[PDB]
């Protein structure tokens, strides 16, 4: 209804991980894993 | 599936930018967050 | 418009033959304008666009 | 003597800043405008040229003789059209150049004034030191006296 | 796959060091130095392009994840001929509203002629209408008569769709030949051997 | 403008007629536009 | 007082370096481009003539 970011993009924030963590889809660890 | 999509950086960039300005306003600082006072010294 | 051979009066499309032109006209162009004005510091102008 | 130093520093700082302010004159903007506008306007003539030659394709002469038209005219026009395009393009470049030049000038003025600002701060420290020095001199006199 | 001669002056993380060693191994095999273990052309290209380095690998990943971040109206690939003119107006430098209005009105003016373009003829790339592309030519109603060509693919359908991707339509493109000497307002395009 | 306008009139008489350079006015107009640009550009210099 | 000196020196250094960085603007490059391109394009008219 009201105009706000999440209202425009309804999405559970819990469906995202914190940036910088190992859990990051682009963590340097993830890069290493891909390489491996 | 051990990873998840993280919050995309530009968003927190925005959040932080504004929060920084807000903080400077909290403490009467310049936009640069520098002290506005002359910080005089003596003994 | 109206359907060929006659029929239903119809809305301007966005697919097919001319979509790209509409995409500019109703998106890329206005957006470009505002973008440029932001770079131009005339933020008020950008806002209105 | 420190006051003189302060004055000159202050003036230097603020004068530069007054140049960072209002970093574009109305006349400068008008120049940029005129250049860009003229360049844009040149595009319109291309059509005119094409249509002119196209019209001149038709024959000229009637009666006991016929005299056609200047066969090469369209191709000649096309060549000149190309040249006209070049003319406009080249002219545009100028406007851009000048604009960016003013930008750089502003960058310079900004840095300049901010440095002067720092210097204006420094002299204050000198003032403080001199006051402490005065105190010390007084103490010396008092000691001699006693 | 590790350097023994480093001096004690250097410190690193375990992870980084491992990564370094892995990268060395990758590069060596890529360089076709170890026996066997060849690499496909694209596969190698991907490595030497971005996967060789974390920054670019991350950039690739991030682009896939959030393309919007990378979107920029000034960097559009698809771009109308006159769209070039429009930006070539706005890009002048410092700007004003009215001037932008003038520019966009010009663009709109040309767009009128676009909406008034009339097709003249077309030629098929080949016998299979249902997959061969085709080309078309058209001219302005307004004088002077100006001429343009464009093409359409018959491929680019979705396997499920009785329809084609928007991409199938090409942009309309200007023709530079001084055609006004034409005999009877008539022309034919031909595309062959990719010319 | 006046030059081309004058040149609109026919040139030839007698057992033949030969009209005039039909495109001349339009050609002149194009050049007129160019001349305007020329002046404008030159002015900018003085201001600068 | 030395701190003030440090600050001003730091700013001077980094500001200049920030000009050595990004030593060409997109607009500058665009200017060079436009000039070179136009010059090249002029060659084509010779044939036409």
């Amino acid at each position: 209804k009201l105009p706000e970011y999440n209202q425009l993009f309804p999405e559970p924030w819990d469906n995202f991980c914190r940036p910088g963590a190992i859990e990051a889809l682009d963590s340097p660890a993830s890069y290493l894993l891909d390489l491996y | 599936d051990i990873f998840m999509y993280p919050m995309n950086n530009e968003l927190r960039g925005l959040w932080d930018r504004i929060e920084n300005r807000i903080y400077n306003l909290r403490h009467n600082l310049t936009l640069d967050g520098k002290e506005i006072n002359m910080d005089l010294y003596d003994s | 418009e109206e359907a060929i051979l006659g029929g239903a009066a119809e809305l301007i499309d966005l697919d097919g033959a001319n979509g790209i032109y509409f995409w500019e006209l109703f998106f890329h162009m206005p957006f470009m304008v505002s973008w440029r004005f932001n770079v131009e510091q005339r933020y008020e102008d950008a806002n209105r666009w | 003597a420190l006051q003189v130093s302060k004055q000159s520093a202050q003036d230097r700082y603020d004068h530069f800043k007054e140049l960072y302010d209002e970093n574009i004159s109305s006349t400068e903007q008008k120049v940029i405008e005129l250049q860009s506008q003229a360049a844009n306007s040149l595009l319109m003539a291309q059509g005119m040229r094409t249509a002119a030659a196209a019209l001149d394709v038709i024959p000229n002469i009637y009666g006991l003789a016929v005299g056609g038209s200047h066969w090469g005219a369209p191709l000649n026009a096309a060549a000149e059209i190309i040249m006209i395009k070049y003319q406009a393009d080249s002219s545009k470049s100028e406007s851009l150049s000048v604009s960016e030049s003013y930008r750089r000038r502003r960058q310079e003025w900004e840095l300049q004034y901010k440095q002067a600002e720092w210097e204006v701060n420094s002299v204050e420290q000198q003032i403080n030191l001199q006051n402490m020095q005065i105190k010390a001199a007084n103490k010396r006199l008092e000691q001699v006296e006693a | 796959l590790l350097d023994t001669q480093v001096s004690a002056k250097v410190i690193t993380s375990r992870l980084s060091l491992v990564t370094q060693s892995v990268q060395q191994y990758i590069n060596r095999i890529a360089l076709n130095l170890e026996p066997g273990l060849s690499i496909n052309q694209q596969e190698a290209t991907d490595w030497e392009e971005f996967a060789n380095r974390y920054g670019y690998w991350a950039a690739n990943q991030q682009l896939r994840m959030f393309p919007e971040i990378y979107v920029d109206p000034t960097l559009r690939l698809t771009k109308t001929e006159f769209f070039f003119q429009l930006e070539s107006a706005l890009n002048q430098g410092k700007l004003t509203d009215d001037v932008a209005q003038k520019a966009v009105l010009g663009y709109l003016n040309n767009f009128e002629e676009v909406s008034n373009l009339e097709i003249i003829a077309g030629y098929q790339d080949g016998i299979d209408i249902e997959n061969d592309k085709t080309y078309f030519v058209a001219r302005t109603r307004m004088q002077p008569y100006r001429y343009f060509w464009r093409s359409l693919d018959a491929s680019q359908r979705n396997a499920n769709s009785q329809e084609l991707y928007p991409t199938a339509w090409s942009e309309w493109k200007a023709i530079s030949v001084p055609l006004e000497n034409v005999a009877n307002g008539i022309v034919r395009p031909i595309m062959m051997d990719n010319r």
